[PDB]
């Protein structure tokens, strides 16, 4: 809801939430957990989070019934909603670690300007962002507006004047308005707290401040009204800090077709024209790529040239290795294929997917390899002749494994149910990819084979 | 008590009469915060918000858990019910067991394949040996690593079974090649075929630490993912 | 020894003792510590320009730079070699007298009129039915200024004139302590000195202090500069 | 209870902030404070780090930094955590009958249900989604 | 609580002009408030957005226009140093004696926060500079407790 | 080494015959000539 | 000080025996808390 609103307020529309799911879902919902008063962006009363529980997988059959859908429809349904942004979304696979997509930027006050001067050089970042939508999308601040609080000033003339202590001014106003923790009693055998406060219809709106009253040191009792003045003005409910300097936390992510390295090189430059004394910082998951972003290739730059060696080792030349080694793309293209054409993701599963693949196929391509050789070093055959005896040899066991493998992979591709989404990441980048390593490399190791031992006389 | 806190004495006037708390103020057992409204189906509500100890079995808990709620249920007042609006246990018990399904559906497969092209059931049988004892020696390491049963760990093996199985069949395949082929005994066969294909299989294992281990040096939190697979995965293929 | 045990058990011990020590040594922060005797580097700062006073400098590093090295990994403990400033209130007993007041009618009005009050809110929870205002209370703040501090209102006289602080003290922003001032080859200077947490290496600390130095030093005011008087660390690095 | 946000930052978060130091392999560290009332300082370390060595110092540096802190803050207390966000699972509580409140039901599952499956094989931690009961003096001004 | 109403205090309160130029083509209430009694004119003034100001006086919004304590945007705007924002308020007829709920005045608030330029303003536009609040003080009295010097001499004209 | 100091007997029964706190004393001296931290303020956002 | 057994057991020994939960290794705990306001809690840990 918007700022200022009120906890009834947020109730009426959880309630038209879950009128909503017990009536428009009444097939796929079992349950909705209202919780009125807390939202992840920054608890209040004007907000709250509906945790809706589903029916067993077996009652919610078809695409129809799933999370995906469900939710399309009631963040359709719910945009309708008088003045409140209400949207249903679906939890991330680990939410331990968090959503992780986009990056995590934090703007920083660096030279004592404070909360207002932070909110301007926010306000000027946000708009500059907004002019790039080829590169950032959904640059926004993760936190809280300003809102109207009520600012009252005690006198400490007129309090000393009529003999009331500043103590019993401001323990009158925060006890009553505030809630007091007093102390502890026993209840039925366990320690619970004992707390002072007023009555709810005592301490609501600004007229209420004059019903309260303090004793003085000569015994009248006197009215906050008599020695308080008071005003609006706008503060923060939400302070955010990094690093013990004040802060504000935005998130966004790259448009499509960028990387995240892209979209934060742009915020940097963005920052870089930020008034004096403002600076800026990486958290989260963008800490971690910008410390850990070189890894990727450094590691695997290692891989290469330990799997070189090995094989030159195996095969006693430096040459007859890059046989085995150009294998990797004939697995990795039909892995691409399978996945674009079902329009799943580069996700760990399938990358994972990759690198088995890739090694089955460096594995097949490694014995045909040594079998030629062998031909050629032990029984004196010529390079054509001991290439086509060993694929030859070959052919039975690489097609055996791959007409297993595939039909092994066959369900994880086809599985709708209860954890599909791993199991098609899974199966498909494994399924397409052994389809076209199986394929190709019977014809192309062949082929690898007889021009590298022919380059290398 | 509610009570004793009302008989509380404020003050004694001059005429007598004693000004207790309960004259000016109600007194009640309330919470301790006001902020959050919990709702389930528009009905009151509360709950606990249970978490797992390190090291210890989900689906053991989370049936433990239920055990002990059982055993409250005759002391409940009336109204009062218990519900699971959340809940991994459903999740981890579909998810391990289609893993597990996969694997011995795969070995079956295995003995389908190596029938149809082999033709004896004498044949068939080694890979259906060696690749449970391949799978369950992986956890054995597993284990050692300090690692769990997990989404991950278990994915892990799925896609390490093709590797596993090439194994199996590039092994027993080559003898019944070698046999076919020049006519030698089972046991000189197997000399003969092992001969062929033992270097080459101790330089798979190297070519394919290679491939995997790296996966284990990424840092932060994909870093961690990344080295799940790579543990079981490298693992799985070293025994085999 | 393991460092982080012998801190914790000897922490553990302080605790005990730390509710019978006196108000005033818990409010000045007792510190447990763990770090080599000897000093890792000396982080100088000066004012090129003139621009800043010893005090001015030393204020600045206490202020913006020495939290963020103290947190850093490694770094043992990290002393001051000047003070942050503090409001002073350089009290005057003759003008105390004469308007019948004492140390102890000052400090009363300093904790009564630099205060920071928790007041809450309009239409807080548990709140009526039918409530559209939500709005924080805002009563006393801390004081911000020598001018807020100078108007702190100490007594109205029986004739109606104010006894303000300024009347009885001078007021201005200066040191915690007036007992360390430093120079740097004849001027004004600030500094650091850090000291290595036990077992930590020297080369890796001082790479993330003069890195976290880099993340401050766009941010000074004019003239401030980072100088370099001592560092045991560049040896190691020449003669290895 | 029934501070602002700048309140809660200036007389706590503040404070606590200043005294984080000395305690190893912290990567950075980050705060929240609103006008509930409430602060929340988090502190992120390197991959490896033992939690219960992180846990333990910053408790350690938080104890010395407590004489800072105000009254009723030190009353309240200020728990440090391992912010291990991952529930098993919610055992929702609730009543059928409209005779309880949720107040009500809270305090029957502090006291009658919390406690064992606390001591239940393999759990960690539990969480109350509420209060136990908790004496309420309902003040009126008129009267007073 | 119009749909536009609430746009308008929203575009006013952020400063961005070109949302409230469209807002008052499409007649947009000027006269929209908060639940605190802020219309339009009060968040331009209190945020220091002069555009703004200007837009919305010259589409007849109320120049003394009150939240719920008596406060105005001529209090608003003196009061956080804006002093083209006063300039334009007095001179599209602001009143520039204008109590709150307190008996303060724009004239109390610039004197309290020192702001030299708009005191004098709002004594050229016929300031009363014997105006007392609810504890009997004037401009002046505010200005020799916070021991204003420059201040003092100008407000010493009684 | 040793150092001369300044060694201040408040007498007991003279200050209870006037009327005056030991306390009230003891603050005096001790925030006159020692220094007393009061309490906290805020200089450009950092509390000190 | 000056509590009894049960007052120290309700108000002290439960609250912390309550919160000793998803402790590594723990075998039993044992505890007493008596006349004197003295509450021993003893947590025994697993063998290594
Ligand atoms: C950045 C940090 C540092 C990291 C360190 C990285 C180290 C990576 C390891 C690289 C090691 C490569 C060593 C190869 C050196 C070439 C030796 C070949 C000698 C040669 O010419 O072979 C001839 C036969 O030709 C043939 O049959 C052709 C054989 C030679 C093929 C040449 C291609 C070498 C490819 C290696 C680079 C790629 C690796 C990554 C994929 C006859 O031999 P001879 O000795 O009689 O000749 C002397 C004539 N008078
Ligand atoms: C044939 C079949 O269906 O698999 C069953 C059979 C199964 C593989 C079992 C898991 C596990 O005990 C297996 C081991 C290796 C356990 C250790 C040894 O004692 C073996 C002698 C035993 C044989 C097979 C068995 C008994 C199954 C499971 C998994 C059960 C776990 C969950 C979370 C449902 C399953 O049902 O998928
Ligand atoms: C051909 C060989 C292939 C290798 C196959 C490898 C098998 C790996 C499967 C996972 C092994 C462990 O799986 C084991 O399953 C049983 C199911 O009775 C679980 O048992 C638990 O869950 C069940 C089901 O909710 C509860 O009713 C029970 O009270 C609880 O103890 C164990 O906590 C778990 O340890
Ligand atoms: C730092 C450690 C890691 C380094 C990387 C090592 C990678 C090496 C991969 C394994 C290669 C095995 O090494 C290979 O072994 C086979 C037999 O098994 C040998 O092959 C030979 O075996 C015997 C040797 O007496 C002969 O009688 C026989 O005629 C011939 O087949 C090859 O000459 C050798 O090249
Ligand atoms: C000498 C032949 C046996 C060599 C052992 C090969 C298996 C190595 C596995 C490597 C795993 C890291
Ligand atoms: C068999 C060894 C494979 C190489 C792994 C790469 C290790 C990188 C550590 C920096």
């Amino acid at each position: 809801l918007p700022a200022g609103a009120t906890q009834e307020r947020t109730q009426k529309v959880l309630n038209e939430v879950t009128h909503y799911y017990l009536t428009k879902e009444k097939n796929n919902v079992e349950s909705v957990f209202a919780v009125n008063g807390f939202g992840f962006a920054g608890r209040g009363q004007n907000t709250g989070i509906a945790f809706v529980s589903l029916k067993d997988w077996a009652d919610r059959p078809g695409e129809e019934n799933k999370v995906e859908a469900i939710t399309m429809r009631a963040t359709r349904a719910f945009s309708q909603i008088k003045d409140a942004m209400v949207f249903a979304f679906n939890l991330p696979a680990i939410v331990e670690l968090g959503t992780a997509t986009g990056f995590d930027f934090e703007l920083i006050d660096q030279a004592g300007l404070g909360h207002e001067k932070l909110t301007q050089a926010r306000n000027q970042l946000l708009a500059e962002a907004a002019k790039h939508p080829d590169m950032l999308t959904s640059v926004r601040p993760n936190g809280l507006e300003d809102t109207p609080q009520f600012k009252i000033d005690i006198d400490q003339e007129k309090a000393q004047a009529l003999g009331v202590s500043i103590n019993d001014i401001n323990t009158t106003l925060g006890a009553a308005w505030g809630g007091s923790y007093v102390n502890d009693f026993i209840d039925r055998g366990r320690v619970k707290k004992v707390y002072v406060m007023s009555e709810a219809k005592y301490r609501m709106l600004p007229d209420d401040i004059g019903d309260w009253y303090v004793r003085a040191a000569d015994g009248q009792m006197v009215p906050f009204s008599a020695f308080s003045s008071s005003r609006w003005e706008y503060g923060s409910p939400r302070l955010e800090r990094y690093n013990g300097l004040p802060s504000m936390e935005i998130l966004g992510q790259a448009a499509p077709g960028k990387s995240t390295g892209e979209a934060m090189e742009l915020m940097e430059q963005l920052a870089s024209k930020l008034p004096t004394g403002v600076g800026y910082d990486w958290t989260g998951m963008s800490y971690q790529e910008r410390l850990s972003g070189n890894q990727a290739p450094s590691l695997y730059a290692i891989s290469l040239i330990v799997v070189f060696l090995c094989l030159a080792a195996l095969y006693e030349s430096w040459s007859i290795p890059f046989s085995v080694m150009l294998v990797v793309p004939l697995g990795v293209i039909g892995a691409l294929l399978a996945a674009t054409f079902r329009g799943l993701t580069n996700d760990v599963y399938f990358q994972v997917g990759l690198l088995t693949t890739i090694g089955l196929s460096a594995k097949n391509a490694i014995l045909i390899v040594e079998f030629a050789k062998d031909l050629m070093d032990k029984e004196g055959k010529g390079l054509i002749e001991a290439t086509l005896d060993a694929v030859r040899m070959r052919l039975r066991p690489i097609l055996m494994t791959s007409l297993a493998f595939i039909l092994g992979v066959m369900p994880l591709v086809i599985s709708t149910g209860a954890g599909s989404g791993a199991q098609n990441a899974v199966g498909t980048g494994v399924m397409g990819g052994m389809v076209t390593a199986t394929v190709l490399a019977i014809f192309f190791v062949p082929v690898f084979f007889v021009v590298v031992r022919r380059r290398f006389s | 008590s509610t009570e004793e806190f009302g008989k509380i004495l404020l003050k004694v006037n001059q005429d007598g009469s004693r000004v207790l708390l309960r004259d000016v103020a109600k007194i009640e057992l309330g919470g301790e915060n006001y902020d959050i409204i919990a709702e389930f189906n528009g009905q009151p509500a509360s709950g606990l918000g249970i978490k797992l100890a390190t090291g210890a079995n989900a689906l053991d808990t989370a049936a433990a858990i239920r055990a002990e709620l059982a055993k409250m249920e005759p002391f409940f007042p009336s109204g009062l019910k218990i519900v699971y609006p959340y809940d991994t246990t459903p999740f981890v018990k579909i998810s391990i067991h289609e893993v597990v399904k996969t694997l011995v559906e795969a070995i079956i497969l295995v003995f389908l394949v190596m029938y149809l092209f082999l033709q004896n059931f004498r044949a068939t049988l080694i890979p259906t040996i060696a690749v449970p004892v391949v799978l369950l020696g992986t956890f054995a390491v597993l284990a050692a690593f300090g690692f769990s049963i997990n989404t991950l760990t278990m994915f892990g093996m799925v896609l390490a079974i093709g590797l596993l199985v090439d194994d199996a069949i590039v092994v027993v395949e080559n003898v019944e090649r070698v046999m076919a082929e020049e006519g030698l005994p089972p046991k000189e066969a197997t000399r003969k075929s092992m001969g062929q294909i033992q270097g080459a299989l101790v330089g798979i294992a190297m070519v394919l630490s290679a491939v995997f281990v790296p996966m284990a040096f990424f840092g932060g939190s994909t870093g961690a993912i990344y080295r799940q697979f790579s543990i079981t995965i490298v693992s799985a293929m070293a025994l085999s | 020894t393991d460092a982080d045990i012998a801190q914790v058990q000897v922490q553990n011990k302080l605790q005990l003792a730390m509710p019978l020590l006196p108000q005033e040594v818990q409010q000045q922060g007792v510190s447990v510590e763990k770090s080599s005797s000897s000093f890792l580097m000396v982080v100088g700062v000066i004012n090129t320009d003139g621009t800043m006073t010893q005090e001015d400098i030393s204020d600045y590093v206490a202020a913006n730079m020495k939290d963020a090295i103290s947190r850093t990994s490694g770094v043992g403990d990290v002393q001051l070699f000047g003070s942050q400033y503090a409001m002073r209130i350089w009290m005057n007993p003759n003008e105390l007298n004469k308007f019948q007041l004492t140390p102890v009618d000052v400090i009363t009005a300093i904790k009564a009129q630099n205060a920071q009050v928790a007041a809450g809110q309009l239409g807080g929870t548990p709140p009526v039915k039918g409530q559209q205002l939500n709005a924080s209370i805002i009563a006393q703040t801390r004081l911000t200024s020598t001018e807020e501090f100078g108007k702190i209102l100490l007594k109205v006289n029986q004739d109606g004139s104010r006894v303000l602080l300024r009347d009885v003290a001078k007021i201005e922003l200066g040191g915690e302590n007036y007992d360390i001032i430093a120079e740097f080859n004849g001027q004004p200077a600030s500094g650091l000195g850090i000291k290595l947490a036990t077992g930590a290496n020297a080369l890796d600390t001082a790479a993330a202090i003069r890195a976290e130095l880099a993340k401050m030093e766009p941010f000074f005011p004019s003239g401030l500069k980072i100088v370099y008087p001592y560092d045991t660390t560049p040896f190691v690095k020449i003669s290895i | 209870p029934g501070a602002d946000a700048k309140t809660v930052q200036d007389t706590v978060t503040q404070v606590i902030e200043q005294n984080m130091n000395g305690i190893d392999n912290l990567m950075y560290m980050s705060s929240n404070s609103d006008s509930t009332g409430t602060v929340q300082i988090t502190l992120t370390f390197e991959s490896g780090t033992d939690a219960d060595i992180a846990q333990v110092q910053v408790q350690n540096k938080l104890q010395l930094a407590m004489p800072l802190l105000p009254q009723e803050v030190q009353q309240q207390g200020v728990s440090v955590e391992k912010s291990s966000s991952s529930f098993l699972m919610v055992v929702g509580v609730i009543n059928t009958d409209g005779t309880m409140t949720q107040e009500d039901i809270s305090d029957y599952v502090a006291a009658n249900m919390k406690d064992a499956i606390s001591r239940t094989s393999g759990v960690g931690d539990v969480q109350l989604f509420g209060s136990q009961y908790a004496m309420r003096i309902w003040m009126n001004p008129n009267e007073l | 609580g119009s749909d536009l109403g609430k746009k308008l205090l929203e575009a006013a309160r952020a400063g961005r002009d070109d949302e409230v130029r469209i807002l008052m083509a499409n007649g947009a209430d000027v006269n929209a408030a908060d639940v605190v009694g802020w219309t339009p004119l009060h968040l331009a003034a209190y945020w220091g957005h002069l555009e703004i100001v200007e837009v919305l006086l010259k589409n007849g919004a109320d120049v003394n226009a009150y939240d719920t304590l008596g406060s105005t945007p001529l209090h608003l705007a003196a009061h956080f140093g804006h002093l083209e924002i006063v300039e334009v308020l007095l001179k599209n007829g602001a009143d520039v004696n204008a109590k709150d709920d307190n008996g303060i005045t724009p004239l109390h608030l610039a004197a309290n926060r020192g702001h030299l330029e708009i005191v004098e303003v709002l004594l050229k536009y016929g300031a009363d500079v014997n105006a007392q609040d609810k504890f009997g003080k004037t401009a002046f009295d505010i200005s020799i407790n916070n021991g204003n010097e420059d201040l003092a001499e100008i407000l010493q004209k009684l």
